[PDB]
């Protein structure tokens, strides 16, 4: 723990008054500020501006964005299995042996998949041993890449590492080791970073306009004309055509040419990056109704049914998908309890539709019809007393 | 399932069964006894079940300082080390620099002799007490001197000290450890004591030895040069103690204060021996454990074992007998009613037992309630001292027969022995052990066991030596234990012979000759 | 799928197969042994298979210090450094500041003299024991010096010492490291002794020996001037030991307490030797390893070999034979029953073996159980001492021969030998070995192997030297080893004559001349 | 694309292409070879390609200290420190504090003196080995002393020493660096040895020299006042070595131990030299790297280049020839089949190579499978030494002729030479060289190349000097190297004539006069 303390008092002498005040604020309120940094971006922008913990969040986040490192590191931590989409226990605190079948099922749940890390978190740099806090058998051993936030900071006679994780991790492999007589899972993982904007949306708008100022020039008149029909009112008709299985039941060649033009226009300029985007979804996209008992997430068994029904499955959207780069709550979808957090790899068809002037849309990305989303994580938060879900999904070929 | 201490082992697995395999506790069910494994008991009311700085689990897993001997794997014993200091050659010089009248003599060191120096034997041993009572107790720390290479010559002759001023002394010293623990940062303070008067205290500091003293190893390893006291510098003497070396007295040595460190493995790498002290555990082990010394003629062993006080039902601690405590503290193989080492037989009719006055009184109090008439089925309590003196010669008319001189009239066609057979007699029995293997200026005690299936069959014995002695013994139906003592003289003496004459019906068993101490030399 | 220790090796691989390539550990399948890839073994109970402060895979991968000898990359071979001191020439001067009388004598230093001095020789060797014993065992830490530039003259003539006042002794010393480990913070304490009398001790501290002493080189780098004892400054001497040195005895030097640190990698960048020490591992590694010494006439090595403890099935540690252990600890090319170094061939019928008494007892116990009756196919045990002496001359009527003269009446055209060819005899065999090729005043053993399928075809041999002799050896059906010893004088003497005659049927092989010790010359 | 070490360079770009440009690595296509980037090849298993305290990225990108010579930009050459002491003047003074008698003598220093002193020069060269075998190999650590103003005069006949008390010796020293490493905490030690006898040890401490010693310069900045042995006080001598200094022997001053540090770039600003030193990277370098020395007659250089051991297929280290190793060690411009320094050509025919027994034997053994029979086409191995000496005078019958005199009968109009043109021999070819521009009391060697397109043509070469000689030469169709030595004498002698007479058909080329060592003077 020598290097963590050394860099802790190296950073601490260049931390100013409000930064250090936010540092003791995280020292006394680590869990609450951590969960707030996890779930703050889904509230209203004015809820953010009036939030008491938002000042601490932005001070700590700026400190994380200014204390960087030039080389990748390996760090060890213990985190709940519920945080990494494993909704069961492998071995308990009194249990010390892990059988082959539970190792196999944990392997097949963690295989070939990505898991998000968001918010503030305190992490030790070295492998915990005899007397260190080992609450779970899941020892995550992560390779943080270059230019990633890294804060050694001393609390009383101990030292920890505050970071603002905003990245997904790909667990390359796991092993079963014996520490203090107990079977622990040591997980070698790789950080996969994503272009996520959360609440800062003006600069995301600038990026989309810079990447898509010439997009309307690249489209054919059929494709550009059908897109212009689409955002100005034809989205309702085209989505009603596609959702009701139009080309199969009662095929409309005009609407078939319309959706072909929309797909071609989305295919003209692929997105040059992997993105994290927020779509405000309703119950009908999940085969449910507003009056259905499962929509009321204020009770926990509805969330359990949501986990049992939708986690590990593929969500099919036969219509074009409208997504918003801003996670901020809006008056249009305040009542909706589903905010789908979608990850999109490189080269996918689509467009940032707000680059075209004259549209009153708010930072919208269009996605091709018939898409398949892989459900990965479902967190929860409290918009007031209304319990809402955070469905972190992705785009899969 | 239920846990009390800072240990992983359950309460049921801390009692009447203890098996620790692949760092996992399991109950002993007695099907893996012959596969080299052993069962323990450790306390379920304290993490440190013994006085050592090691809990039961780390001391039973093998997870401790590996320089500690394997005899401390059981949780019963504590890692208690002892520094003893001995001397070999004394040189007397009359200068403060080095020229002068210098005389050099070789002298043998006796570790465990003063504990059994004031012991008296009896012709018949009453009741079931087959031991001897001592008047004082001494550990392996003290070390006595016996001068051997000394022809007829006064010590003042070699120095020519006339009226007022005698010479200076200088010695060759060596350091030994008799204990199952290593110390590194040695701070040995010793005192060169003269029959109640102290000449000098020697501090060997840190540079003369170093930060390494392995358990059971002399500071010069096997055969090298002794460490001279020429590397707090010189020790004087007057013309009052110079003449007291001559007649009866032997100069002794006693270490007083010793401190050190014990190696503790860290979380990742190497053992830390800097931030430590062997001073917070001296009263931790000394006040709770017992003391057992075993004196082999080649080496000495000292052990401390945790026991039970009988007048306290609150303290839930393991209960130990005598023989089980010896087997646990030393490591022994269990033959049919027999406890064996790799070559050393230990039994109530095979070794000499020395007890202090209070412990002998306790045992005589406890020997009444036993219905088996044995000395090893005695419960162990806090605050005893045990001396087990292995005889230098012992026969039992069995597989063990190590006598360099053959007997006479040997009849082994019998079966009414204490173990194996009993020696049938027809007439005399002659033994003639030569001076080539008797150490001069010593005292030897021959003890034996007899049976006699006749009303008034009696025997005579003659110990023909420099001080010969005749004796008349009346054996009984059961096993009677008898002990006789004799001395010897220098190399120019004749062989020592033992003649025993019975009448053809008495039976002899377990005949052992042992050495006790040194006699003063006329000089 | 399963691993145990603080290491990356799987538990299933770690027994009976071990290969490291491109920093991955793969099993051994006996297919790439000729591409420089070799198998090892590792203990799956601890992260440190050896007693080193390094793990087994990391020390078997090369990701550590390169100054260590590369045959120590085997995880079963641990790093063990030894500091030795060697005197080169002696100067005696009568002034403490430096006029007066100053004499100088030229000496040569040898490493294995006291161990060999306790070894006796015999004409024939009974049963499978084809070695001898040493009286006391010592390593190459102590050394013995022999003066070549000393004709007949006493030291008193050039010093003029009458009654008590003597001169001052100065010596030229060098420091060498014969082991597979370095040390940096060298603080050696060395006693200068003569038959027990410790003359003085010297600390070289830091300013004279340097902040490094790499393995494979002494303190002067190849040929430079040796260190003089003028920079703790001088040591005194008296007129009671000079004639002792003059008659038979010699000055020996040995170090006692040596300080030093070991190198290791840091987290990211450089390497640090500040928080390390070669002082807390000695008691760990000597109590867990055996000891092997090899003494070629040019250079010597000594390594510590961990073995398998026999009387514990729980301790799952691999077992070793003798020759496999020697090959892995030193590095020797393995031809068909052949272990060859870069130049020195080592076998059982090519070198000399020195044991102590305990090794002889244990090897006579374990050697009877072998059905092949060979010395090397015996399972190795903990803490056991072996020494190998390379003969200065060895011939076998085969590819190897390093003799000063050419053997007479040689008939190599044979196949009935232990190693291919053997010398068929039809007549006398002669050699005339000169004093131009031999050091003065030494003790030598010529050994050989005689074989004849005939009854009593007796052989006589005459060794004409300064101690000339004749001997007779009868042949046997077995392959019988004979060893003879002799002495010489200063190099102005004639050729040594070796004459031997049988009866033209007997066969001889493996004729080796080796040195043992220095005879005490008369002066 | 795949990266292993902790550097920006991927492993695919760590072999066969390595472009450091604007602090990024990109791939060669052989287009910007004249735009200023030399060949870098680095280990893709080792981040530290060499034993230097740097990764391969930092040393190949300029992100290190400015005082390091830029020749260590290539990752195969390690920045290895060499510190040498130069001798300028000697004074003999009979006092100890500083009236008295004092003489002063001027002394030249020779760096590569003892390395080439054991070079035995034969008249005919075997196979393609155009190099000789030195007996001993020595680097530029030691320095040799030569007296120039050695008029006929005993050193004692003016100093007036009668029996026992000899005078004292003072001198001035300079501290240079021949290598690519700056020393900051310069604390060395050196021995002043006359013909084996050590006189004294000298340490310059820290404040007397300063906090920096750059590569390639001395503490006296070029021509300034030398630092004497006054500001560890004065060096005595006895009445046994003055005749040795006078008659045949010379004072050697050898640097024994070098202690120093370096300054590395921190994250913020300039170098930091507190927590790092030159203490452990020496053995890392010399155990993996060879040693290549250049001695141009103005100044010398030494470099350590990492090499390959053949018995290691996992060792993916770069492999080079001799000439490629020389070019990367020193830096040379490559034209068509030839390499050049700023003014010094480099070839196996222009500058001469010296190897010890191991390197010469390895080059002889490795030349058997080659078909070109050239020196520089030998693969670089570890543990081998190259000493390249540059001739003090060389002509090639071409654009280069540094001979101060003009030859006789030079016929440049020819084309069948190794390089350019050659002299068509017609009759006598003569040159004279004055004694003024040749160093007195030294040994010179003249070497050259001959061809004869006939059967048995012959040349005679007469060297008229103070040992004038005539040598016979029988050339053949193949190219013959001829090399003859002679000794120089004082300035007041005649000139030296080099004459050669042939039949008028042979061809001569590449004539080189070199100084090798200094001859002792009778005094
Ligand atoms: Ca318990
Ligand atoms: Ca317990
Ligand atoms: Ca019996
Ligand atoms: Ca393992
Ligand atoms: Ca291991
Ligand atoms: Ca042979
Ligand atoms: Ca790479
Ligand atoms: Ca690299
Ligand atoms: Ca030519």
């Amino acid at each position: 723990k020598e290097w963590e303390r050394k860099e802790a008092e190296r950073i601490e002498q260049k931390l100013e008054r409000s930064e250090k005040e936010a540092l003791e604020s995280y020292k006394k309120d680590s869990v609450e500020i951590s969960k707030y940094s996890q779930t703050r971006n889904y509230f209203y922008d004015y809820q953010i501006e009036a939030n008491s913990r938002e000042k601490e969040y932005k001070e700590l986040r700026n400190a994380i964005s200014k204390n960087k490192i030039d080389k990748p590191m390996y760090v060890y931590y213990f985190e709940s299995p519920e945080k990494f989409a494993f909704n069961k226990v492998i071995r308990t605190e009194n249990q010390n042996e892990i059988s082959l079948e539970k190792f196999n099922e944990f392997k097949e749940t963690i295989q070939n998949k990505l898991f998000k890390q968001d918010g503030f978190k305190d992490i030790s740099l070295y492998e915990p041993g005899k007397g260190d806090e080992k609450p779970t058998p899941l020892l995550m051993h992560l390779k943080l890449p270059r230019n990633t936030g890294m804060l050694p900071y001393t609390n009383t006679n101990n030292v920890s590492t505050l970071i603002e994780q905003g990245y997904s991790i790909k667990i390359d492999k796991i092993v079963r080791i014996v520490i203090d007589g107990k079977h622990y899972i040591k997980a070698e993982a790789s950080v996969v970073s994503s272009l996520d904007f959360k609440d800062d949306v003006s600069k995301g708008d600038s990026w989309g306009k810079a990447n898509y100022n010439d997009w309307s020039n690249k489209l054919t008149p059929n494709e550009l004309a059908d897109v212009n029909d689409y955002m100005r009112g034809g989205y309702t008709a085209i989505n009603n055509y596609l959702i009701s299985n139009g080309p199969v039941n009662n095929p409309n060649p005009e609407l078939d040419s319309k959706i072909t033009n929309i797909e071609n226009a989305l295919k003209r300029e692929p997105i040059p990056t992997n993105l994290t985007v927020y779509r405000r979804s309703g119950p009908q996209e999940f085969g449910l109704t507003l009056t259905s008992p499962e929509y009321d997430f204020n009770k926990l068994e509805n969330i359990d049914a949501f986990k049992s029904k939708w986690e590990g499955q593929a969500l099919s959207y036969p219509n074009f998908i409208s997504t918003s780069i801003g996670s901020v709550n809006m008056s249009a979808f305040a009542k909706r309890k589903i905010v789908l957090r979608i990850t999109i790899p490189k080269g996918s068809p689509g467009a940032y539709l707000s680059a075209i002037p004259g549209y009153a849309g708010e930072y919208e990305v269009l996605l091709n019809h018939g898409s398949k989303f892989k459900i990965n994580k479902i967190d929860s938060y409290k918009d007031g007393t209304i319990t809402k879900l955070i469905v972190d999904a992705t785009l899969i070929p | 399932d239920l846990d009390t201490d800072n240990d992983n082992i359950p309460d049921s697995y801390e009692r009447n069964g203890y098996t620790i395999k692949d760092l996992i506790a399991v109950k002993w069910e007695d099907s893996f006894a012959e596969q080299g494994y052993k069962k323990y008991v450790s306390n379920y009311l304290e993490s440190n079940t013994a006085g050592d700085p090691y809990t039961d689990y780390e001391k039973a897993s093998g997870s401790f300082d590996k320089a500690i001997k394997t005899e401390a794997r059981d949780p019963l014993v504590a890692a208690y080390p002892i520094v003893g200091v001995g001397m070999e050659k004394l040189i007397i010089s009359t200068n403060e620099h080095a020229q002068g009248k210098t005389v050099s003599r070789a002298t043998t060191n006796s570790k465990t002799e003063s504990n059994t120096a004031g012991v008296s034997v009896n012709v018949g041993y009453q009741n079931g007490f087959t031991a001897n009572v001592t008047t004082n107790y001494s550990h392996t720390t003290d070390n006595s001197t016996a001068v051997q290479d000394s022809n007829g010559e006064s010590w003042n002759t070699g120095l020519s000290i006339n009226k007022g001023e005698s010479a200076y002394i200088n010695a060759n010293v060596r350091y030994y450890n008799t204990g199952t623990a290593p110390m590194y940062k040695v701070t040995p303070t010793t005192n060169l004591v003269l029959d109640g008067d102290t000449l000098s205290t020697i501090k060997a500091q840190e540079n003369q030895i170093g930060n390494n003293l392995s358990p059971g190893d002399t500071y010069p390893k096997k055969g090298l040069s002794p460490l001279a006291l020429n590397t707090s510098r010189l020790i004087p003497i007057n013309y009052d103690q110079l003449k007291k070396l001559d007649a009866g007295k032997q100069i002794k040595l006693e270490t007083t204060q010793v401190s050190g460190n014990f190696g503790t493995k860290n979380s990742s790498g190497q053992i830390v021996t800097e931030g430590n002290s062997w001073s917070d555990y001296i009263s931790q082990i000394d006040s709770i454990s017992a003391s057992i010394i075993l004196d082999t003629e080649n080496e000495s062993y000292e052990r401390r074992v945790t026991a039970k006080n009988l007048q306290d039902p609150e303290d839930k601690t393991p209960e130990l007998t005598i023989g089980e405590a010896i087997e646990k503290a030393f490591g022994a193989t269990k033959k049919d009613g027999l406890l064996y080492f790799n070559d050393i037989p230990i039994d109530e009719s095979c070794v000499e037992l020395i007890f202090d006055d209070n412990t002998a009184n306790k045992i005589k109090d406890s020997l009444k309630t036993l219905s088996d008439k044995k000395i090893y089925n005695v419960k162990l309590e806090r605050g005893m001292n045990i001396l087990i003196k292995t005889p230098t010669y012992f026969t039992n008319f069995d597989d063990y027969n190590n006598y360099p001189s053959t007997w006479s009239n040997v009849n082994t066609t019998n079966q009414d022995g204490l173990q194996g057979s009993a020696n049938k007699l027809n007439g005399e029995t002659k033994i003639k052990i030569p001076m080539s293997e008797l150490k001069p200026y010593k005292r030897y005690v021959f003890s034996g066991y007899s049976k006699d299936p006749l009303t008034s069959n009696s025997i005579i014995v003659k110990i023909k030596a420099k001080e010969e002695k005749t004796d008349y013994l009346v054996p009984e139906q059961g096993y009677t234990k008898f002990s006789y003592e004799f001395e010897t003289t220098e190399k120019d003496s004749s062989n020592i012979e033992i003649t025993l004459i019975g009448s053809g019906t008495t039976y002899l068993d377990n005949l052992s000759i042992t050495e006790l101490n040194s006699t003063p030399e006329i000089l």
